[PDB]
């Protein structure tokens, strides 16, 4: 065991779990949305080619990012 | 010699019986003599003596003055370890009110008294006077007076008016009281008191005075009068160097309760006021108090230090209690521990003990040898001989030694196998020699771990560790059957490197005349060890009634493929070493060896797998150098373009296209994208190379490079340290489990630089701190599931119950994750298994599922079969060997007698240890998981089921929850539900719903899946979550363990319908003890009383133990023993933990012959 | 280090710990886990009396095993009758009933 | 001796082997007999699981033995 | 930036401070009684408090 | 004890480190062996519960040894001598074992004396002191006391 | 660590009032007049 | 209702906090004494009163005893400790209560006591006085003094001379 392969295993387990976390998160593949469902703008074309499937503008993404900085 | 344990409060008078004599004076010793005093706590008149047949002063210093009584003195002359035994009491001058039946939390004397706690409190420490029968004066019988109100009350009553205040109060309100009277009395309100809190605490108080009735117990006895005082030698006075005395803490106590005693005695006598009279009984109150539990007060006392003194309640419960560690763990004779070291050369029933060890612990046993063979004349000379260490103790200790098993056992014993008996095996040197194929088991490597090595000493203990424990014999994982005997890592990089062929070696396409004629062709170096070759085989298989034909054939082999056949036994077909060998080839070469041969076939075949592995590795010079790293040459490539990536997400989140957040999600995206293709790189550059050939051309065969056949034949290592040692190290996390963005691009075979190295480190320490305190309670849930399984014991060889649970393979939503002949192996069907045709008894009955049947079962295409589990199990107080299946530790069936509820806790809770020790989330995982499951706790949001079968309908809208009523088809609907329109439903109103169904969805709390559905159900669910977390991580642990946990979990029942039984309604009991009363009731001509079965969490379930020793090991021994106490119960100990503190074998192993002649005469 | 039989403590009868005590070796809960595990009853019976703190039993023990007698009369704990009398010097009332 | 699984297989159980084999043994050791089997310089222990294996001894033998005992 | 260390001059000088606060109840009530003359500063300081 | 202290608390401070036990003796007037036994008195002993610690979490009572008991060994000595002197009184004759068994106290309350010895004999304690000497200087032959021999310790 | 009290009672404590905690705290959003706002462009970030 | 509101919320949260118990228990209670009994109850509940919110793995890990007489009597005593203020639990606290009750003395008071101890003896005295045997008993107290069986001083401490 020698007490360090075991800590291997827990940071493996650690840096994983973490790593698909925000994998998950990304969405890639998704529909054509085209518009905005929290304030119903042109999510402009750019955004919809590198985020495939969004479903905020930046404006209305950024918003929610802070609220649930804070948490709730 | 006993064979029961009884309790019950102790009267004064018999507190008298015990005691020699009464402690008056509150002195220990001399000062200068040292000398014991006349009445102090150490007496010698009270206590005994302090030499051995000499009284205390001198006069009679004979043995032959034995028993007589000193008259100077008075100290009888006896041997002084009487003085260990002989209690002596304290006349108080006050009665005191035992704290136990006071400030416990129910509080006997109170709800005896069915007064208030602060009520008589306020009595007991001199607040108010109590009415103790007023006589007909229009006085209250323990109604409260005060101060100003007893006097003015007084006044216009010169007349008797009995009212008192004190201990003294509580004393004549309990010796007054009249307990079959007051049951009576509560009977009759019972009878016409028909609301809930009214009659509900009448049925809970006649319970307890119906109780005191049955004890024996006077409800007076609750307040001391006489306080027995613990024996000198219990509380010591010793001397430690230099004058210096070292005593207990219970002398303090002692003590402070004689001078307080002393003093009100005093008082009294000196016609002192009321004011000094009552502060000197609150203080002897307060004293005797905390003399017995210290710290229920407040505050508690302190001693010469800041700490609190410890008292009698601190004496038995705690970690430093006596129940603890020191009626379980003791230090033992005849042991010792050393560093262990490999020892290649043994078999798996030794151990090389070392001689200067196995002088010492075999010291009787030589000695009784040397004056045997007349070489030692008396003891004293065979003592001199073996301590020269001469010649002939050495002769003695080879014929001493020669059968005589040692147990071997390393700190954490997880499960059974961190005890072994092995044989020793005399060696030069201080370090045990540990076989290297038992390191498994002990979980054991080789860099300084120790081993305590003990000494079996009877014939008894020598035949159970020969018979049972020794190394031999348990090869097989106890919680899974699988061989724990699996060769570890240079013996696979042994077998590996020599069964692994290259295209073009030394005599390529000979064709041999054998393995011998390649071992002789490679042992002079004619032909490579892996040179494809045509071999002649003999294979013997055994088709037919165990016949052992023979069949020779002309295989295609490498030379090292043949070779290695030599030693694989006869039964075993050739195509088990035919291919490469890694890991899991050999496990299962051992496993399949085990199936078809048995054990001693299987024994002999592991110690030659690890001779030949160990030779073959040596020979294999497979070292590890740095050019072994071979880094990709598109691993810059690969960097490049993930760099370039990032730097356009980074460019266009400059330019408001992304958020900050999501822009950090990209990023950390692409770098683990690039690092799976750089390790993707890596591992396609190094797991194949180039070779030349027969004809001449380039062709390409797996690689012989060291590092990758170290990761590929399974010895040790895996891809993904192989990635960080020359692919690259990737993003690395923080302790938070956040992700830091600046990955790791380099790898070991290069360097990190000082920012990489730093970066690297927050994982690390968090993985090495986390890895340090799993460390410190790994067997916690072990030891939670030994509290509840514990007294489970395979007692009966047929139930011939004709329950079980329908064991079908699992199939996780695509393919199947565990097949129908894994799940159902070992188990015994509870019907006939039909034929797919549907009219053939594929396997009959109670048939024992081995590799035949269960071949046979899987062939037919039966997948669907119903096996007989231990929760369905009609035993009383047991298992029976059917309803529990095969053992896993040994091949064949469950013994009568088997303990296996403590194998099933270890079965869960060893494996367990392999499981993350925090619950991650992706499905939850590790171990808390699975300890919240087996505590049964309620889920927050629980799918809500359909409590009764009818037609669907709803109510009225929004009382808070939408209401529902489920109304039969042809019954009553009495049951309604506020069903939470946050719990958005399922089925419409006009669907009629079959019961036990969903209405909600989320998380099912079993409790509601046990009561709607089958104990069946219950017990399915169970297992497949807990074996879900299991299979999670890749654990393997059987069902067996989880269901006889569950049987321990699910064992009590409350009672619906009373029957012509004697059992109350709203009551809980033991399921086991119900089942049987409506069995008698029924053999008779009345009918049974029909139930609602209950089920309880581990740490709940255990706490309902029908024993009182043992419930005080592991819970809260003052509760228990004042409960004990009231109730007069008596321990028939029937048990492991009671019999094991109490000292006599238990009933699991083979003290189960023992107590089953014992209840012979006891029922004689 | 290893131990035949020495040294004992004073007020619980087991014996000494340590290497410089010349002491035994804890056999703790666990290790009484793993021995009920197997069936080993006796083994069990002598790590705990015998062994241990039967302060009447060990020494029989030791006479018969330099008799080559080997066979344990056990006895009681002194764990076990430390406890019977902790029990008893608190109001409460413990016995062994008749066999 | 390695294995048990005869002498096992014998007595059809694994507590009562352990149980006939010391009360054989103990016969053999203290109370004073002669094995049944050839002693190749083994101790009472082995004796009794060879002899075990060998069908010589077994709980139903020993008591008949100490039957013929009384009648002596 | 939130965890500043101590070492063996803070620490002892803490100590120090301790046995100075004990020293100057019995001064001070020393100096309370009498404070008659020929009573010197030898008498009213004993070393082992501090 | 208290004018110890007084009188040491005031003369460390005077006379500069500490008072040795003969500067007390010395400004007492105490003869510097009272002093000394009065510094010897132990003071307030200490709870057995201390901690050692850390180790095991055992309190300091688990290093205290039981200097009273006979090791097992010390008992196997014991009865093993008891055995041999059996056996060697079996080779005296009949006067001389009893006279041996009862002047000493070998399986009998004690201990008999002279007197009350030679009264089952019919001597005045004369002649039983002499064959108390006979028997005491037959057992003192080698070829018959080696074993004997043996059992002494030195 | 004691019982738990309104932050601004220690506001109120220091001798402030309303009128000045809301002047310390927070922005004046000024109406006039119908109906009219003043407004600082950046406020409505939306 | 607010050490029940506390009670229950504990019980729903399986923890509480120091602060969550100070914020909840009364605010008439002014000693530590009563303050740390409601603790100890609250935690035979039981609750287990902390410092620092657990972790979520240690409500899982945490053994959870134990229901549910000592939860009744618990809370029968906590809906009751609220309501009487004065209560204490240490010996000393009530004996400088009921020694407090009493009124202190004076000079001139301390020789009225006096005088009246005296006269009450006095009296006693002129009862006993009034015995003849005891005046016969003395007599005889005195002769065998006489006789040196005794003191002439050793018997009485002389006359009031
Ligand atoms: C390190 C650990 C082995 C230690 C023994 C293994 C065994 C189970 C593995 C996780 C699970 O598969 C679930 C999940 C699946 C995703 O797809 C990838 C991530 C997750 C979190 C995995 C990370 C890691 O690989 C785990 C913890
Ligand atoms: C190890 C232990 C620390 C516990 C933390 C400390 C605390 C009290 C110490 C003993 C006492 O002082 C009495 C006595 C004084 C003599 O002068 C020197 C020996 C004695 C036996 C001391 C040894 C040791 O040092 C003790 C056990
Ligand atoms: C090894 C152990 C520390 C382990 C951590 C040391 C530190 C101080 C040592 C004790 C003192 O000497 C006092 C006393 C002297 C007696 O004579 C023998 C017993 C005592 C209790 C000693 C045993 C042991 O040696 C002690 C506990
Ligand atoms: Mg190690
Ligand atoms: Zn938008
Ligand atoms: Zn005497
Ligand atoms: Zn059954």
């Amino acid at each position: 065991s020698d007490e360090a392969d075991e800590a291997y295993s827990v940071t493996e387990q650690l840096t994983m779990t973490g790593i698909n976390r925000i994998r998950q998160k990304i969405n890639a593949h998704g529909i054509p949305v085209y518009l905005c469902e929290a304030c119903g703008n042109p999510i402009p074309e750019a955004r919809r080619k590198i985020f495939p499937g969004v479903t905020l503008c930046v404006e209305c993404q950024a918003y929610q990012e802070r609220q649930r900085k804070h948490y709730a | 010699e006993f064979d029961a344990i009884k309790i019950a409060l102790a009267s004064p008078d018999m507190i008298r019986s015990w005691s020699f004599g009464e402690v008056k004076k509150p002195e220990t010793i001399n000062y200068r003599t040292f000398k014991p005093e006349r009445d102090g706590l150490f007496c010698a008149r009270i206590f005994g003596p302090v030499k051995d047949y000499e009284c205390l002063c001198g006069k009679y210093k004979r043995l032959k003055h034995r028993g007589v009584i000193c008259e100077k003195c008075g100290v009888e002359v006896t041997q002084t370890k009487v003085r260990r035994e002989r209690m002596g009491h304290i006349e108080l001058a006050s009665p005191t009110a035992h704290i136990w039946f006071l400030k416990s939390l129910p509080s006997r004397i109170g709800l005896l008294l069915d007064m208030p706690l602060r009520d008589i409190e306020r009595v007991l420490y001199f607040e108010s006077y109590v009415v103790i029968e007023g006589g007909m004066t229009n006085l209250e019988r323990q109604q409260i007076l005060t101060e100003e109100q007893y006097l003015d009350a007084l006044e216009e009553f010169g007349d008797e008016f009995d009212a008192k205040m004190g201990a003294e109060a509580i004393q004549a309100l309990l010796k007054s009281m009249d307990l079959e009277q007051e049951c009576e009395q509560l009977r009759e309100e019972l009878n016409e008191t028909n609301s809930e809190t009214k009659r509900k605490k009448l049925t809970k108080r006649i319970k307890l005075l119906e109780a005191f009735v049955q004890s024996g117990n006077k409800p007076e006895w609750m307040i001391l009068t006489v306080l027995p005082v613990l024996p000198p030698d219990l509380r010591p006075l010793v001397p430690l160097d230099g004058g210096r005395f070292a005593t207990s803490d219970l002398n303090d106590l002692y003590r402070r309760v004689i001078n307080r005693n002393n003093r009100l005695k005093r008082l009294l006598d000196l016609a002192a006021p009321d004011i000094i009279v009552r502060n000197e009984k609150r203080m002897l109150q307060e004293a005797v108090d905390a003399l017995l539990d210290n710290g229920r007060r407040g505050r508690a006392i302190t001693g010469s230090n800041k700490r609190p003194l410890k008292s009698l309640a601190d004496m038995i419960k705690g970690k430093q209690g006596r129940f603890r560690q020191n009626l379980l763990g003791k230090r033992v004779d005849y042991s010792g521990r050393s560093v262990i070291t490999v020892g290649p050369y043994l078999r798996l029933h030794q151990c090389g003990l070392p001689k200067k060890m196995a002088l010492e612990l075999f010291k009787p046993f030589i000695y009784g040898k040397l004056e045997l063979r007349g070489l030692a004349t008396t003891i004293k000379a065979a003592k001199k001989m073996v301590e020269r260490e001469e010649a002939v103790v050495w002769d003695i200790l080879d014929e001493v030694i020669r059968e005589h098993p040692v147990l071997l056992n390393r700190a954490p014993t997880l499960h059974r196998l961190g005890i072994q008996a092995f044989e020793p095996v005399l060696i030069e040197g201080k370090a045990i020699q540990l076989h290297p194929l038992v390191c498994a088991a002990y979980n054991a490597d080789f860099d300084g771990d120790q081993m305590a090595v003990h000494v079996p000493l009877t014939l008894e203990a020598q035949l159970e560790a020969r018979a049972l424990m020794m190394s031999t014999n348990n090869i097989l994982s106890p919680a899974n059957g699988e061989p724990i005997i699996v060769p570890s890592q240079d013996v696979v990089l042994g077998l590996y490197y020599m069964t692994r062929d290259c295209v073009n070696a030394k005599g390529e396409g000979m064709v041999l005349t054998g393995p011998k004629e390649a071992e002789r062709l490679y042992r002079s170096g004619l032909a490579s060890l892996h040179a494809r070759v045509k071999v002649r085989i003999t294979e013997y298989e055994k088709d037919a009634n165990g016949e052992l034909v023979a069949k020779t054939s002309l295989k295609d082999t490498t030379v090292g493929r043949a070779i290695l056949w030599m030693i694989v036994p006869k039964g075993l077909p050739y195509s088990i070493v035919n291919q490469a060998l890694g890991k899991k080839a050999i496990s299962k070469m051992l496993n399949t060896c085990y199936r078809i041969l048995g054990l001693k076939p299987t024994v002999i075949f592991a110690d030659q797998i690890m001779y030949t592995g160990f030779a073959y590795a040596a020979r294999s010079g497979a070292s590890v150098g740095i050019d072994d790293m071979v880094i990709p040459e598109k691993k810059h490539e690969i960097i490049s373009e993930a760099e370039a990536e990032v730097a356009e997400i980074q460019e266009q989140f400059q330019s408001g296209l992304v958020t900050a957040g999501e822009r950090y999600n990209k990023v950390i995206d692409i770098w683990a994208a690039a690092n799976d293709r750089v390790s993707k790189a890596m591992m396609d550059n190094l797991q194949t190379e180039t070779v030349i050939n027969r004809d001449g051309q380039e062709e390409k065969q797996v690689s012989f490079n060291s590092i990758y056949m170290m990761a590929d034949s399974g010895a040790r290592g895996s891809a993904a340290q192989i990635r960080q040692l020359a692919g690259m190290r990737g993003l690395m996390a923080k302790p938070d489990g956040s992700i830091i963005e600046t990955p790791i691009t380099a790898n070991f075979r290069e360097g990190l630089n000082v920012l990489q190295y730093f970066i690297s480190t927050h994982g690390a320490r968090k993985g090495l701190a986390d890895t340090a305190l799993k460390t410190a309670n790994s067997g916690y849930l072990t030891r939670r599931l030994v509290d509840v399984a514990q007294d489970l014991v395979v007692t009966e060889d047929d139930c011939g119950t004709h329950e079980g649970i329908m064991m079908t393979p699992v199939i996780e939503g695509g393919d199947v994750k565990e097949p129908l002949r894994d799940r159902v192996l070992g188990r015994v069907t509870a019907e006939d298994v039909l034929k797919p045709g549907t009219a053939d008894i594929l396997v009959p009955r109670n048939t024992l599922l081995h590799e035949q049947w269960c071949d046979l079962l899987e062939e037919n295409s039966v997948d669907a079969v119903k096996v007989r589990s231990v929760v369905s199990c009609d035993t009383d107080f047991g298992v029976c060997a059917h309803c529990y299946g095969r053992d896993l530790a040994r091949g064949h069936i469950i013994n009568k007698g088997e303990a296996i509820g403590v194998i099933a806790a270890q079965s869960i809770g060893e494996p367990g240890t392999q499981l993350t020790m925090r619950t991650f989330h992706i499905i939850t995982g590790g171990l808390p998981r699975v300890a919240d499951l087996f505590e049964a706790r309620r889920p927050k949001e629980p799918a809500i089921l359909a409590e009764i079968s009818g037609i669907v309908s709803f109510g009225k809208e929004t009382k808070g929850k939408r209401r529902l009523v489920i109304t039969p088809v042809d019954g009553s609907d009495p049951y309604e539900e506020m069903i939470p329109k946050w719990r958005q439903l399922n089925v419409f109103e006009g669907e009629r719903v079959e019961r036990g169904d969903v209405i909600s969805d989320g998380p099912e709390a079993p409790h509601d899946i046990l009561r709607l559905r089958g104990v069946h159900a219950v017990t399915r669910y169970i297992v497949n979550e807990v074996q879900d977390v299991y299979r999670l991580q890749g654990v393997k642990i059987n069902d067996k363990h989880i269901e006889v946990i569950v049987r321990q979990m699910l064992r009590k029942a409350t009672i619906v319908n009373a029957g012509s039984s004697d059992f109350l309604e709203g009551e809980q009991v033991e399921y086991s003890r119900v089942k049987i009363a409506n069995r008698e009731l029924e053999a008779n001509g009345k009918v049974g009383a029909t139930y609602s079965r209950d089920l309880l969490g581990i740490t709940k379930a255990s706490l309902a133990t029908e024993s009182f020793i043992s419930a005080a090991s592991f819970q809260e021994t003052t509760r228990v023993l004042t409960e004990a106490a009231v109730a007069g119960k008596r321990d028939e100990l029937r048990g492991l933990k009671e019999n094991v503190i109490v000292g006599r074998l238990i009933p699991a192993g083979t003290g189960y012959a023992y107590h089953q002649d014992r209840m012979r005469r006891r029922a004689a | 280090h290893a131990r035949s039989t020495g040294s004992y403590s004073l007020v619980t009868q087991q014996p000494l710990g340590g290497k410089a005590q010349f002491g035994g070796q804890r056999f703790g809960e666990m290790e009484v886990w793993a021995l009920e595990a197997y069936g080993a009853a006796y083994t069990l019976q002598e790590m705990l009396t015998v062994k241990s703190d039967d302060v009447n039993g060990r020494t029989k023990m030791y006479k018969n095993i330099v008799d080559g007698n080997h066979q344990m009369e056990p006895g009681m704990p002194e764990s076990f009758n430390v406890l019977l009398k902790e029990i008893r010097s608190l109001g409460i009332n413990i016995e062994l009933e008749d066999e | 001796r390695v294995t048990v699984q005869d002498a096992v297989e014998k007595i059809g159980n694994r507590f009562d082997l352990v149980l006939v084999a010391a009360r054989r043994a103990r016969q053999m050791q203290v109370g004073g007999k002669d094995p049944l089997v050839p002693e190749e310089n083994d101790k009472t222990t082995v004796i009794a699981l060879r002899e075990i294996e060998e069908g010589l001894i077994n709980n139903q033998i020993l008591d008949v033995r100490e039957r013929q005992e009384q009648q002596e | 930036g939130n965890r500043r260390i101590r070492s063996v001059g803070e620490m002892a000088e803490n100590q120090f401070r301790v046995g100075l606060v004990r020293v100057e109840r019995a001064v001070k009530e020393r100096l309370s009684l009498g404070d008659l003359d020929t009573l010197m500063p030898q008498d009213m300081i004993n070393a082992k408090p501090i | 004890i208290n004018k110890l202290n007084r009188i040491s608390r005031q003369m460390l401070q005077e006379m500069g480190r500490e008072p040795t036990p003969e500067e007390l003796a010395e400004r007492m007037l105490m003869p510097e062996d009272k002093i000394r036994k009065v510094l010897k008195i132990a003071k307030e002993p200490i709870s057995m519960e201390t901690p050692i610690g850390d180790d095991e979490d055992s309190h300091l009572g688990d290093f205290i040894e039981d200097t009273t008991l006979e090791l097992p060994l010390d008992s196997a000595t014991t009865e093993s001598l008891r055995a041999a002197t059996h056996d060697v009184l079996a080779g005296l004759t009949a006067r001389e074992a009893k006279v041996l068994r009862m002047r000493f106290g070998i399986d009998m309350n004690t201990d008999y004396t002279l007197e009350e010895v030679g009264k089952q004999f019919d001597v005045t304690r004369e002649r039983i002191r002499q064959i108390e000497a006979k028997a005491l200087r037959k057992l003192r032959h080698p070829s018959r006391s080696e074993v004997l021999r043996s059992f002494l310790d030195d | 660590r004691r019982r738990k009290l309104p932050a601004t009672i220690i506001l109120r404590a220091l001798n402030y009032t309303t009128e000045q905690i809301l002047d310390l705290f927070f922005e004046k959003v000024i109406f006039e007049i119908k109906l009219q706002m003043e407004l600082v462009p950046e406020r409505l970030r939306g | 209702s607010q050490l029940k509101l506390l009670v229950t919320r504990g019980k729903e949260q399986g923890y509480l906090t120091y602060a969550e118990v100070n914020d909840h228990l009364p605010e008439d209670i002014v000693d530590s004494d009563q303050i740390e009994d409601i603790i100890q109850m609250i935690n035979d509940m039981g609750i287990q009163v902390m410092e620092e919110a657990p972790d979520a793995d240690d409500l899982m890990l945490a053994e959870n005893t134990a229901d549910e007489d000592a939860a009744e009597a618990a809370a029968q005593v906590l809906s009751s400790v609220e309501s009487e203020i004065g209560r204490t639990t240490d010996p000393v606290r009530m004996y400088m209560r009921e020694m407090g009750t009493v009124e202190l003395l004076t000079r001139e008071g301390e020789i009225d006591i006096a005088k009246r101890i005296e006269d009450g003896i006095n009296q006693v005295q002129c009862s006993v006085a009034e015995y003849p045997e005891a005046i016969t008993y003395l007599l005889e107290q005195y002769d065998r003094v006489e006789a040196e069986e005794a003191r002439l001083s050793d018997l009485i401490t002389g006359f009031v001379d």
